[PDB]
């Protein structure tokens, strides 16, 4: 038994966002709302259908009627790019949460990614290991594609890349790791990491010295 | 009110997960004390709550399984289960629920969450190497590589560096282990005249490293 809410909601800055939590029935049941930013634990944004806790701003209101509870965000801002959960009991009568809702304020400024390529340090070399570290940050939106090369030739395997993640400045952040063996590092003219972002692409290059 | 959860980071299957939450003020007997879990993939689920009288209430599908205890002399309460299986991996929060009760139940004040992974595999301490800078702003970092399980905390100069610092999420590499890297952007000029230290803390293996980064 679970409360269904959409997994996606789309919004531009300053417009109004509405999220729907839904069971059978509701209203006669009290629906509260929790907000969860990535990496952090949730925080009460709504309790008892319409009320709001202390430390939550004017622009946060939720309603409840028939078979649908809702939450409305007047003048949606960049501070509100989190997940949103519903809660009731239903119906035996332990507690149950929503399925999760992803708000997104788009129409935000673009930003070319700043890339930084670190070569394998000394320790790892003096430990029969090598790993190249490509670091991508300060970039919006977060739809990147990473490709490695040795000399001019494109590296094939031994490559592992993270999945785009949010930051602090309401941006994104990624990393790429090239798993090598010390000869492959010492026996080449150069290694390079190329990050592709929409159309703009940025490379970085290092060489054994 | 402050809540802090502590317990193991790793529990092998079919054993007994043991967690403890610790509360500050409130005060006690103003709140029911509940536990909530959230798998890393996605999803939030409630398991049970307890009151200082000893009276309890658990999630039905998880009764005969979960057991919540309480000690009102040291302001803490605990969880056990059970026989833990492989699909109980989640972030566990202690949480509060108003007295009365408040039939329109809601969870005000949560913990920060403790990630408990369950696997037949064993734990592994990290191998941390320096991402030395050089060469108006330089960037230097700490590579926490091949460790298990999540999470690992990375600070700088005992938490003195909050500016220009970013810690990245881990990556599950072919080995089946985790690895991540943290970076900091500082003035170039300063380099040579200054010391930089990444403070790595990996609790499930109880190890604590403090690597030192200096330019090439």
């Amino acid at each position: 038994y679970e409360l269904t809410q959409p997994p996606s909601v789309s919004v531009s800055p300053g417009q109004t966002a509405s999220i729907t939590c839904s069971g059978d029935k509701l209203g006669d049941k009290y629906a509260c709302w929790y907000q969860q930013k990535p990496g952090q634990s949730p925080v009460l944004v709504i309790y008892q259908d319409s009320k709001r806790p202390s430390g939550i701003p004017e622009r946060f209101s939720g309603s409840n009627s028939g078979n649908t509870a809702t939450l409305t965000i007047s003048g949606t801002q960049a501070m509100d790019e989190a997940d949103y959960y519903c809660q009731a009991w239903d119906s035996f009568s332990t507690f149950v949460f929503g399925t999760g809702t992803k708000v997104t304020v788009l129409g935000q400024p673009k930003a070319a990614p700043s890339v930084t390529l670190f070569p394998p340090s000394s320790e790892e070399l003096q430990a029969n290991k090598a790993t190249l570290v490509c670091l991508i940050s300060d970039f919006y939106p977060g739809a990147v594609t990473v490709a490695w090369k040795a000399d001019s030739s494109p590296v094939k395997a031994g490559v592992e890349t993270t999945t785009p993640s949010k930051q602090s400045n309401n941006k994104y952040a990624a990393s790429s790791y090239l798993s090598l063996t010390p000869e492959q590092w010492k026996s080449h003219r150069s290694y390079s990491c190329q990050v592709t972002h929409e159309g703009s692409t940025v490379e970085k290059t290092v060489a054994p010295t | 009110v402050q809540l802090q959860e502590s317990g193991p980071g790793l529990v092998k299957p079919s054993e007994t997960l043991s967690l403890t939450c610790t509360v500050s003020g409130g005060s006690i007997s103003s709140y029911y004390w509940s536990w909530i879990r959230q798998p890393p993939g996605k999803g939030l689920e409630w398991i049970g709550y307890i009151y200082y009288s000893g009276s309890t209430n658990y999630n039905p599908s998880l009764k005969s399984r979960v057991t919540i205890s309480v000690d009102t002399s040291k302001n803490q309460f605990s969880l056990k289960l059970s026989s833990v299986t492989a699909a109980d991996t989640a972030v566990y929060y202690c949480a509060s629920l108003p007295r009365g009760q408040l039939v329109n139940a809601y969870f005000d004040y949560w913990g920060q969450g403790t990630l408990v992974t369950v696997s037949s595999a064993s734990t592994k301490g990290p191998s941390v190497f320096p991402l030395a800078p050089s060469s108006g702003t330089a960037a230097l970092g700490c590579l926490v590589k091949d460790y298990f399980p999540e999470p690992v905390t990375v600070s700088w100069n005992s938490g003195a560096l909050t500016s220009g610092v970013h810690t990245f999420p881990a990556v599950l590499q072919s080995s089946g282990l985790y690895s991540l890297s943290s970076v900091v952007t500082v003035p170039s000029s300063s380099l040579g005249t200054q010391t930089y230290i990444c403070n790595v803390n990996h609790k499930p293996s109880n190890t604590k490293v403090d690597k030192r980064v200096e330019p090439k």
